[PDB]
């Protein structure tokens, strides 16, 4: 019946004066626009159909055409920015927000989905959806005693839409919308469905990607222990955003970082720093670098949790980007740590893989590593042990590498080298 | 992905 129509036939039906003919034609459009490959989105836009779909959203008397037109527009809105823009330009936003109240679950769900694609386009559309008042009726759909009674697909869509309202920066979402959304997100973060959990963690990761004030508003909600728990999940799609959120939190203040440690996070790092997914090791090591940038009592906790040998491991062998994060974690540990914490680092065997990484063609990591060596030499001075360290650096071939570096392009680099060379070698 | 097409 409505399979494989041409655009011209769809146009003909939609322009007929006959609501049933318009409904069949709209459903045909929904079918073109939902096919597996190359849906003809631009052809539908160019035929001028968006304004007719939008006014069909308002047909309370004909719920099937509301659904077909909502689904058609969702898919248009799922494409490029210019395509999402055409949906918005047709007035879709307030019309979808009014469908949130529909007594028909499949229809308010479609409106949720459409609004998520719109808000998902970027900050300006996200904030426009919020100005049109989307958040109150979105949140009313989740106002039930027990999330478990909602259909699973429906809750997943709501969660994902709310996370798009939390997403993007420049600017970040309005502080008041974030405050409005957060209690419902905290509730979603304790739900048992893995996709709900993954998207709740993504939303939390967006909200903590910002200055300390933004981080604080999340941390004040008490979510950190739940995040650390998800950090332990067996599902990679949950671990990845849980770890991103935890990593974002530890770029905040030392007190915000302490909440992550207090919640047990460090005990998960032995598995994270050896995780077979490269991106998990990289972001675990990034996270560690922002903890070793903390107070000496926080460095101490990294030590007590047995994590220095794990840093030595990733420095010795890892994808290069993870290794660059490990080099940072080490330079941070060495500028902030006590002499005894620094001595410990050397006893776990940091020197040889630090030196091996001096052969990399990345000026930044070379800078980072010479800073670290200089820091470690500073500790050895206070102990009168600079010579013991010079030799260690000699024996694993580090001296060769530092010498060469005198003849290096960069200023810090050849500057940093000559200094160590002339100071201890 | 920020956007999702309904198949």
């Amino acid at each position: 019946g409505t399979v494989n129509w041409s655009v011209e036939d769809i146009v003909k039906g939609i322009n007929s004066n006959n609501l049933e003919s318009q409904l069949q034609a709209t459903q045909a459009a929904r079918k073109l626009l939902s096919r597996e490959k190359q849906p003809p989105i631009d052809n539908i836009i160019r035929a001028g159909l968006i304004p007719k779909f939008v006014s069909f959203l308002g047909k309370t008397d004909c719920s099937p055409i509301q659904f077909e037109s909502a689904w058609a527009l969702t898919n248009i809105a799922s494409g490029t920015s210019e395509q999402t823009k055409a949906v918005v330009d047709g007035g879709a936003i307030p019309a979808f927000i009014s469908l949130l109240a529909s007594p028909h679950a499949h229809i308010s769900e479609q409106a949720v989905w459409a609004l998520g694609n719109i808000a998902g386009d970027g900050s300006a559309f996200r904030d426009l959806v919020i100005k049109h008042g989307a958040i109150d009726p979105l949140l009313a759909l989740l106002a039930v005693p027990d999330l478990s009674t909602l259909a699973c697909g429906y809750l997943r869509n709501l969660t994902w839409t709310l996370s798009n309202l939390c997403r993007n920066k420049n600017p970040a979402p309005p502080l008041d919308a974030v405050e409005q959304i957060l209690p419902t997100l905290v509730r979603l973060l304790h739900h048992n469905d893995p996709e709900v959990l993954a998207d709740s963690c993504w939303a939390i990761s967006y909200l903590t990607d910002g200055p300390n004030e933004r981080i604080e508003m999340v941390v004040k909600k008490g979510v950190v222990p739940q995040l650390v728990k998800l950090l332990g999940a067996t599902e990679l799609p949950i671990v990845t955003p849980a770890l991103r959120a935890i990593g974002n939190i530890v770029t905040g203040t030392d007190e915000q970082t302490q909440k992550v440690i207090d919640a047990g996070a460090l005990a998960v790092f032995p598995s994270l720093l050896t995780n077979p997914k490269t991106n998990i090791q990289k972001e675990a090591t990034w996270t560690m670098s922002n903890i070793t940038a903390g107070r000496q009592d926080q460095i101490q906790q990294v030590v007590n949790h047995g994590l220095v040998p794990f840093l030595v491991g990733v420095l010795s062998k890892a994808d290069f980007k993870t290794q660059k994060e490990a080099a940072w974690a080490i330079t941070n540990y060495t500028s902030g740590g006590t002499v005894e914490q620094i001595v410990y680092l050397v006893h776990c065997g940091i020197i040889e893989p630090l030196m091996n990484l001096l052969s990399a063609k990345d000026t930044k990591i070379i800078q980072v590593i010479l800073d670290a060596i200089s820091n470690i030499f500073q500790a050895a001075e206070k102990l009168g042990e600079t010579e013991k360290l010079s030799i260690m650096i000699e024996e694993c071939g580090g001296l060769d590498k530092i010498e060469a570096l005198q003849r290096h392009e960069n200023e810090s680099v050849y500057k940093a080298s000559l200094n160590l060379i002339e100071k201890y070698f | 992905v920020a956007k999702k097409y309904r198949n």
